[PDB]
């Protein structure tokens, strides 16, 4: 058996951390955004 | 901006007490219309939107 001393549960907080290595663009889901542009076969006002 | 029915006058006012007036015959701007319909150039839609 070995007593040791630890930091008491009340006085340090478990806080998530989210990491991520870069900002999602827009259409982030989307694998072609450039196709509601190539099927404007009309044109866009 | 607000939708308050811009006004246009109703009618050209003629004045003199005798004669007759100078508007176009009343068949003329009708026999231009059916002309221009003719060509069938109405445009409706503007990259689809009308």
């Amino acid at each position: 058996i070995k007593t040791a001393p630890v930091v008491p549960p009340t006085e340090q907080r478990d806080m998530v951390q989210e990491e991520r290595v870069g900002t999602p663009v827009k259409n982030a889901g989307n694998a072609n955004p450039a196709a509601d542009s190539d099927n404007a076969t009309e044109g866009v006002v | 901006y607000k939708e308050t029915s811009r006004v246009s006058l109703t009618s050209m006012i003629y004045v003199g007490t005798a004669g007759k007036d100078l508007s176009l015959p009343t068949g003329t701007v009708e026999d231009i219309i059916g002309a221009v319909d003719g060509m069938r150039r109405v445009v409706r839609t503007i990259g689809g939107q009308t």
